[PDB]
């Protein structure tokens, strides 16, 4: 197990440096000025870092969602939260709200999506998903009713792009204002890495053994879409991650939550930052992020479940 | 001393749409409790009602032992392992936000070693059989370290050869460990087998006492609505009993 | 010809029985004896056609019906609904049921009275009302060798015994041959003039008479089957009862 | 009694379609304002688009054993949405954004066919997945003055732009493909079995199923080609047309496909009387249908 997550531990900093050697101003042999310097810690890092924990942070969700839900083809979009954000942020966009606007607009409609879904829940599983289906459709209808009512010239294709997410205007401003609720829900996440193990237990079981599932549940739905808030606040929608890692980490570290949520959340980090550095090296202008994860995902995707 | 109580039970099974009245029965340390009855009769209910997950519409039941569960099985897609899903019985004895110790660990193998099985716990816990899977079950309960221990059907889907195991191994618990049991089955041979107390559920009526005072060809031939009668025999001088229906088709 | 089927060294592996031979002539019950994935199954889905034989060939000189053990969709299908499937082969892939064919699917519910049921939803039914319907069903296709998967082994007693008389029925006044999947010695006794022990080691062919003995069971299910002569009324039956260490 | 539903549905579809001529510029009393000639033609379109899109909704769920399917969990609508959006980047003409999205729509048909239940799903999701992420790429490489707003609006359905010429190229497979569905109604049943009976009963399982499968696809790409991406229907109607005239496809389908017809007319006439900023009908769709589809959980 050490061993397993020493090597990931490896790799995401191998290929955190590797990523310096790419781009205007970059590295080539240096085994690891004054422009370079400015470059790497004003503009290249901050991506790197951005990259990685949003890229941990979006598996970390889905693999703890997948544990709730009992399913591995669940994902961090299905409690509404990411289109509640969604229109959160589009709303922010249309109206000209400030950067900070957009935050806390992308932050109070995706805690909105997360606290209707409490409450329509207390007004089962299926029933969250499609409480939280339901929303989904509300929300992305508004978003299509906002572009539409929106001035072609200059509204219209902010709103379009912004849904598309990507770590192009990345600083350290974003970094540090993600980073907290990052680390703070990553943490509690991570000491309840036993107890979702518990999230499987059928009710009768679960009451015997002292385990209250429905203040566990909201925990760990709440935290889980705290994360994926504060994801798109500061980057916009990425998809085709949470899906897909948590299998792979299964495939590393088995199912053991205890030990699957380390790896999700190293694998997620640099799989994240493989995909974005990728999205520069592509191309001379930046294909945002959103498309590569799903061109990527997709076809990877078949190829683990083919692997069955 | 006493292990459980019910008094004056009252409650509703919405599958059957039959309300349940009056019932009552208590239950001693070392007690083996079977609950006889068909297919959805109320028994899902009955366990949820002693587990507390919803109240009753009237009585009261007291419970004054830990008490543990074992349904008939356990569904997951994640490939848990046998250690892993044992060691959730460890459940009460690990904090919230805390990770299990090494003496979670050791009582989780002691529980396997008492059953066995010590040499399946790094086993995909779905690669093993159906009566090792109902084991392991078992097992997490016993982990638990419950003294009352419910049971669900634990031996309708297992093969006779595990079927005897278990039957064999709820009589250890609790003539050795003296912990107190209560299963669901629908089997009367193996209730007079190892269940002192017998409980019968018959459309929003039942019975409840001693065994060989409710196991009787009249009332199985009313609860199976088919005649039921005892049958006695000897096997290599070892005289026993049993019941056997009888089929139109016998005739 | 007396043959409803036969089957000659078969053998079959999923992926990894073998040697089986068989045979059963019109009006014969056979009782496919065993425990749960030990091949009885497997066995009928061979006999269905639905797999082909590694090694060996079986031939079927009957229209077949199939009973499963359950069947569950999330629509709520009414019990003609259910029935009326059985008519399948009689009408054309574009085209709509007929007369005729509402009046056969009648006359199985009639058969089993239960025509009562006709318009009910079938998952409101009870398991033994729900387990004759699909029964029905196999009847309204006309076939005359009927195949059931584990009829009785989720029905509760009283059930299984209206279950047990009706296959003898369609066998001895209905001119049908019957295989049908159990792990009940007892109710192999009761209706099955063949039985067919089937281990995933072993297996043994032959009139149930013969074949059903407690060294046989004994051997077939790895615990002490004691077998023993009942009485009831005047009525003598063999009856078995698996002996448990606590049981003693 | 089934007869008298399918009357008192059909007399319903009439009467929103008259209500509908008193909406909108040249209304009616509750020769000048012959507009008929632009209004007629949308009633139709609504009509047989929501008879179209409800009658792949419910052959699909039969398909798939699942009242929670609806006709996009095949891929169809995204590779359609791909084909459509393919031609508008290149500036074709009306036909052929016809052609393309129909070829892309047939296109993933195969591809999900050639590539081969819950896997067909895995599969769509698969298919879904890239197609989508297409479309944004061509959408995020194109003249944000032109093409951009064209591309954004052709994808989220719309009936504002509905003309004899498109009514007439959709009736065509409309017609082709409920007919072939219809006269297949009572067999859908079938689908429900389980390999054994299927086996036992002599049903094609696989022919029957990938017919169903074309057919409904067919239906739907022909759909987006002339009015764009249209949700929210094929999964709350087939429920509604159950609660009706219950669970038998034979009797199930012509009343999931009236149900459907009225319903579309009924969500546009909503539109119209709602704003003339021609609100795109996939907006209404979702708005009405997510939370009418809630009431239906909630049950009855």
């Amino acid at each position: 197990y050490p061993k397993i997550l020493f090597g990931l531990t490896l790799l995401l900093v191998i290929t955190a440096v590797i990523s310096l050697g790419i781009g205007r101003y970059s590295l080539s042999v240096p085994q690891i000025d004054p422009v370079q310097q400015q470059v790497i810690f004003q503009v290249r890092l901050p991506r790197i870092l951005t990259a990685l924990c949003v890229g941990a942070g979006l598996a970390l969700s889905g693999v703890v969602l997948q544990g709730i839900f009992r399913n591995p083809l669940v994902n961090p979009h299905i409690i509404g939260v990411t289109s509640g954000s969604a229109f959160g942020g589009t709303l922010a966009i249309f109206f000209g709200f400030s950067l900070y606007g957009l935050f806390t607009s992308t932050i109070l409609f995706g805690f909105g999506t997360l606290a209707l879904v409490f409450l329509f829940s207390f007004k089962s599983l299926l029933m969250l998903i499609l409480i939280g289906m339901i929303l989904s459709g509300l929300f992305s209808a508004l978003v299509s009713l906002l572009q539409y009512i929106s001035d072609t010239e200059e509204k219209l294709p902010s709103i379009v792009f912004w849904l598309m997410g990507s770590f192009a205007t990345s600083n350290w401003e974003k970094l540090l204002f993600f980073f907290v609720p990052f680390l703070l829900c990553s943490s509690i996440l991570l000491s309840l890495s036993w107890r979702l193990n518990l999230l499987s237990l059928d009710e009768k079981e679960a009451k015997a053994l002292g385990v209250k599932m429905a203040p566990l549940r909201w925990l760990v739905i709440f935290l889980s879409g705290s994360l994926v808030a504060c994801q798109v606040a500061i980057s916009g929608s990425i998809g085709w991650v949470g899906l897909i890692i948590p299998h792979l980490s299964r495939m590393l570290v088995g199912a053991n939550h205890q030990s699957l949520l380390p790896c999700t959340m190293l694998v997620g980090a640099t799989y994240m930052l493989l995909v974005d550095n990728v999205a520069r090296s592509l191309s001379d202008a930046e294909i945002p992020i959103s498309i590569l994860t799903a061109l990527i995902g997709a076809p990877l995707f078949g190829v683990l479940v083919y692997k069955l | 001393n006493k292990a459980l109580s019910v008094e004056n039970l009252g409650f509703y099974y919405q599958a059957e749409n039959f309300l349940f009245q009056q019932l009552n029965f208590d239950l001693n340390k070392g007690d083996i409790l079977a609950v006889l009855g068909q297919n959805g009769c109320g028994k899902s209910t009955l366990l949820d009602l002693l587990l507390g997950i919803h109240r009753p519409i009237q009585g009261k039941i007291e419970v004054y032992q830990s008490i543990g569960f074992v349904p008939q099985f356990f569904s997951s897609p994640f490939a848990y392992s046998v250690l892993d899903i044992v060691l959730m019985g460890r459940s009460t004895h690990i904090n919230t936000f805390a990770k299990p110790k090494s003496h979670d660990y050791q009582v989780a193998m002691q529980a396997l070693d008492y059953l066995n099985l010590t040499h399946l716990a790094k086993r995909e816990f779905t690669s093993l059989s159906g009566g090792q899977r109902q084991l392991i079950l078992i097992a997490r309960a016993i982990a638990s370290e419950c003294k009352l221990i419910l049971l669900d059907e634990p031996t309708s889907a297992l093969d006779l050869a595990n079927q005897d195991i278990v039957l064999s191994l709820l009589i250890d618990l609790a003539q050795s460990q003296n912990m107190t049991v209560v299963f669901t089955t629908h089997q009367p041979n193996q209730v007079v087998a190892i269940a002192n107390k017998t409980l019968l559920l018959n459309k929003q009526n039942f019975k409840f006492g001693e065994t060989r005072n409710i196991l009787t060809s009249e009332n199985l031939t009313a609860l199976f609505h088919l005649p039921m009668f005892e049958q006695q025999a000897q096997y290599k001088e070892s005289f026993f009993t049993h019941f056997v229906p009888l089929y139109k088709t016998l005739l």
